[PDB]
RNA sequence: AUUAGCUAGUUGGUGAGGUAACGGCUCACCAAGGCGACGAUGCGUAGCCGACCUGAGAGGGUGAUCGGCCACACUGGGAC
RNA sequence: GGUACCUAACCAGAAAGCCACGGCUAACUACGUGCCAGCAGCCGCGGUAAUACGUAGGUGGCAAGCGUUGUCCGGAAUUAUUGGGCGUAAAGGGCUCGCAGGCGGUUUCUUAAGUCUGAUGUGAAAGCCCCCGGCUCAACCGGGGAGGGUCAUUGGAAACU
């Protein structure tokens, strides 16, 4: 499901990486900026780009971003569940927290779920220290996660027999 | 050989929800039963009933989708594993996905599952996550 | 210290002035007019963990110790530990209005008597249990340091009560969410702590 | 591994070596043992004092002090400061620090010594290198 | 009143080769602190036979007095079973 | 052999004083059977806790009090009904 | 385990001697009895515990001052 | 021991340093030296324009302290039950027969060894934690509870092993 541009969107940037290629005259050198881009209400995209120029590669990978948006579970200002987002030889372990510890996360990751606005995360990084793979695996995770009422209406229970 | 059945009862039913199949046919013990009927009053499954044979009886189970296109079942898991076993006492019986998943646990009378045998404040075999 | 130089460091005043924040909004040396980089992530807990302690005065031994006892009591972390430095006696001093400076609080707390249950107070987290009637007496009425307090007028904090004849101030039930964080960003702290 | 090859096999530990192994055996007269005493730093006499290169590309002469300490293990270590008053028969302290170019070499000399006088013209990194504050 | 009871328990013979006593090997069994499996360790006492009434291979209920010999403490009590 | 004897813990400048029945031969602070009750000295309000009763049940199988808790166990009245409870 | 055999009062009984006692702790008859792969024997290291330090937790290291138990008093042996 | 404290009579005067400032890691500019002198915990810096060497100024962290060394635990999910793997990265025995060992299809009665749950006695006192009091909260000192148990006796449950 596209979301729609009508938002106030932050496109705090993650990292940028000189990249090279090799031709007959020498190297080529690019950057790969990737930066991630999300509201506090709970959409949450990332985005890549390659360009000859940093500022332009910014503006390439916010576009990409602002293509790609995914909406996370929001109710309480924490997680309802425990999770592992599990892509590409990252795992991101999500645990939710009572609601004055603040988010307890490594950098890209935390970087996403303060973009997000999540209050209360305990996060371990078990795999690869890649910072694209960090963001494919904890987007990963975010998108796993479902409602309690979405639990509800598809075990065709009530919430109150759900948690009791 | 297949050691234990309950580990090819979870799997077959993984199996067929990730392939997502419409029913299965399970060799049907009691505890096949019990379990499959604790999935049908947690609404896990929409239809369950078992056929006799002199082979073992056989016991069909029918998937539910409510819309076109999910996966109700989200995931099972076996804990109890032969070799190596695992119990609960009344106050660390698990909940995992707090009140979201269930655990079907095998406390000193039935089995039973997580929150009703909280309410009886008994423990036993903890043998099955449904996620 | 110099007292001024935190401020134009970190961006905010003591206690917000008209001074110290225009013709130098930046601390160090001849690096004022070349562009003030973006801190890191550390640089802005950093940042956040001076700015609270700066405003209060406290050493890092000190806050340490109490964000560990505000943690260890129960409610919420952060503004528990707010609510913590808030009931800090040189804030209370503050608060009532009897200094200008925090500073002149912190002296005055030390040397200069505070009759409170007691003839002499010097350690900081001590609180007046409302209920009882007790007073700073006659020793230090005539000086200009407290004659210049009951002369200027400021925004009496809701959460003390005080009287201008008798000069004296006494606690409420509990400080409170809407003075608790005037300024100040949360949730950085403890952030900063975790590691 | 399963579960019983654990139970009859264990899980043995990795095994980690210290850095500094001469500062961690001590030794007595009458007794001619080496048993240990973990010690942070080592007073020993210094038998010779002579200086080569390194092992890198990047090149620089260093100073190179050897020197017997008193458990009796001869080892090289490194004299730190700009200069020296360093010389044979002189009793010297001696810590354990890493010497990434040169080879061999895994100790350092403590400034500040019974004999190691201090360099001088140090105004910044004082306390380190054996200088004190040269006005009050 | 009634004194306290000593210790009984219940095994196998191994040997009665050595003359008034027998070696009754124990099955119960422990497990581990740390993995949590059943395992099973075999420990064996020493009994006092006082008119060599066993075989080896019965299942035979000892309880435990004071010292008898050197590494003798348990005692006789029945003999519930007998092998082939 | 067993009495009841004062057994001293707290800071350097301020004691405080546990009521205690333990055998002669242990040391002041060392192995001892049961505590009845604390005493403090540097506090000026009297009438420090005594439990009373185990103390009183020791005095019935016999143990040898000191001169400071003979004196407090008069002072509030626990060996006047021992004495009483000796002559009746 | 790059320590696979150990035990020549050790094996059990009969008695006879035995520190307050039970007991090869000592003399006469039979066994290689007994102990071992669930690690006996041997080599190395070490006082142990309540506790302390770390760690989110499982868990990993330490045995100082305080407390409990044990052992020693220059090194051995002996009894009053 | 005329020791802390209480009343007092006069002076901001006798009382601040250590380390870092290329990246990790908060905080930069000039002058000397020019693979020399030196730094370095790793990446590495210096062969005439050195934010990495020594000075001078300034900043930053901490504070009667501040750094280096030594030892241990973490981060190390880097001996991984919790919490890893084995086609090509380190890792499938050359393959079989089998002792001991480790696991076991369905149903029905039976015991309670494993399992779960009450009762009692114990796991001393100081320690950690929860709630109150005192030395100008304080460090500490006390008063009452929670346990660090595969702990011993006994009652109850029979689904699973």
């Amino acid at each position: 499901r596209i979301d729609p541009s009508k938002l106030e969107l932050e496109e705090r940037l993650v990292t940028v990486n000189r990249v090279a290629k090799v031709v007959k005259g020498g190297r080529r050198f690019r950057f790969a900026a990737l930066v991630v881009v999300g509201d506090k209400n709970g959409h949450v995209g990332f985005g890549t780009g390659k360009a000859q120029e940093v500022p332009e590669a910014i503006r390439k990978a916010v576009e990409d971003a602002k293509k790609n948006l995914i909406e996370v579970p929001m109710v309480g200002t924490t997680i309802p569940h425990e999770i592992i987002g599990r892509f590409g030889a990252g795992n991101i372990l999500l645990k939710p927290a009572s609601e004055g510890t603040g988010v307890i996360a490594g950098g890209p990751v935390r970087a996403v779920l303060e973009l997000a606005g999540v209050a209360d995360i305990l996060s371990k990084s078990l795999g690869s220290n890649t910072p694209i793979n960090m963001i494919r695996a904890t987007l990963q995770g975010l998108s796993e996660l479902k409602r309690a009422e979405d639990v509800a209406k598809l075990r065709g229970k009530s919430v109150e027999e759900l948690l009791g | 050989v297949m050691t234990d059945p309950i580990a090819d009862m979870l799997t077959r039913i993984r199996n067929a929800n990730m392939v997502r199949h419409e029913k299965l046919e399970i060799p049907a013990s009691k505890l096949k039963r019990e379990i499959a009927e604790i999935l049908k009053r947690e609404g896990f499954i929409r239809d369950v009933e078992f056929v006799e044979d002199s082979k073992q009886g056989i016991i069909r189970v029918f998937l539910k989708y409510g819309q076109n296109n999910e996966r109700v079942i989200t995931g099972l898991k076996r804990i109890s594993k032969p070799g190596l076993r695992v119990y609960a006492k009344s106050n660390e019986v698990p909940r995992v996905l707090n009140g979201l998943g269930i655990a079907i646990i095998s406390t000193s009378q039935g089995v039973l599952t997580d929150k009703e045998a909280r309410a009886k404040q008994a423990g036993g075999e903890v043998l099955a996550y449904v996620w | 210290g110099p007292s001024w130089k935190l401020s134009r460091r970190l961006g905010i005043s003591l206690s917000g002035t008209g001074k110290e924040l225009e013709k130098r909004p930046y601390a160090p040396g001849p690096h004022g007019p070349g562009q003030r980089k973006k801190l890191s992530e550390y640089g802005l807990q950093l940042q956040e963990k001076q700015k609270l302690r700066h405003m209060y005065g406290v050493n890092e031994r000190q806050f340490r110790t109490l964000f560990d006892k505000a943690g260890k009591l129960a409610g919420k972390h952060g503004e528990n530990f707010m609510i913590l430095l808030d009931s800090r006696l040189d804030n209370v001093v503050y608060k009532l209005g009897l200094a200008r400076t925090r500073r002149q609080a912190r002296q005055l707390v030390n040397h200069g008597h505070i009759l409170v249950d007691g003839s002499r107070v010097d350690i900081p987290s001590y609180l007046v249990k409302p209920g009882q009637t007790i007073g700073v007496r006659e020793k230090s009425r005539n000086l200009s340091i407290i004659k210049e307090s009951v002369e200027v007028n400021n925004f009496v904090p809701e959460y003390l009560t005080f009287d201008a004849e008798k000069l004296e101030g006494t606690f409420t039930r509990l400080p409170e969410r809407s003075e608790l964080a005037p300024e100040i960003n949360e949730a950085l702290i403890v952030e900063f702590y975790s590691r | 591994p399963t579960i019983n090859q654990l139970i009859r096999k264990g899980r043995v530990s990795k095994v980690e070596n210290s850095k500094s192994p001469a500062l961690n055996k001590g030794y007595n007269s009458f007794k001619k043992e080496h048993t240990n005493v973990s010690s942070p730093q080592k007073r020993g006499v210094c038998t010779r004092v002579g200086t080569m290169t390194p092992k890198k590309p990047n090149s620089a002469l260093r100073k190179y002090a050897r020197v017997r300490l008193t458990n009796g293990i001869e080892v090289t270590a490194y004299i730190p400061g700009i200069g020296h008053n360093l010389q044979e028969h002189s009793v010297v302290l001696i810590r354990g620090g890493r010497v990434k170019d040169l080879p061999g070499v895994r100790y350092h000399i403590v400034r500040g010594a019974l004999d190691t006088a201090g360099v001088e013209n140090r105004a910044q990194g004082r306390s380190k290198y054996g200088t004190k504050k040269p006005k009050a | 009143s009634e004194r306290n009871q000593r210790k009984v328990y219940q095994g196998r013979v191994v040997s009665d080769k050595m003359d008034k006593t027998i070696t009754v090997v124990v099955e119960t069994y422990k497990k581990h602190t740390l993995y949590g499996k059943r395992v099973k360790y075999s420990k064996k006492f020493k009994a006092h036979d006082e008119n060599n009434q066993a075989k080896i291979g019965d299942i035979v209920k000892i309880m435990e007095t004071r010292p008898l010999s050197a590494t003798k403490r348990f005692r006789l009590v029945e003999v519930v079973e007998e092998a082939v | 052999a067993v009495k009841i004897r004062l057994k001293r813990m707290g800071a350097k400048k301020s004691p405080f004083y546990r009521i205690v029945v333990a055998d002669s031969r242990s040391p002041r602070d060392g192995r001892f059977i049961e505590t009845v009750g604390t005493y403090n000295p540097v506090a000026k309000p009297a009438e420090v806790k005594i439990d009373e009763e185990l103390a009183l049940k020791w005095l019935q199988t016999g143990a040898k009090p000191s001169d400071t808790v003979r004196n407090l166990f008069s002072s509030q009245g626990i060996m006047e009904k021992f004495h009483n409870a000796k002559q009746g």
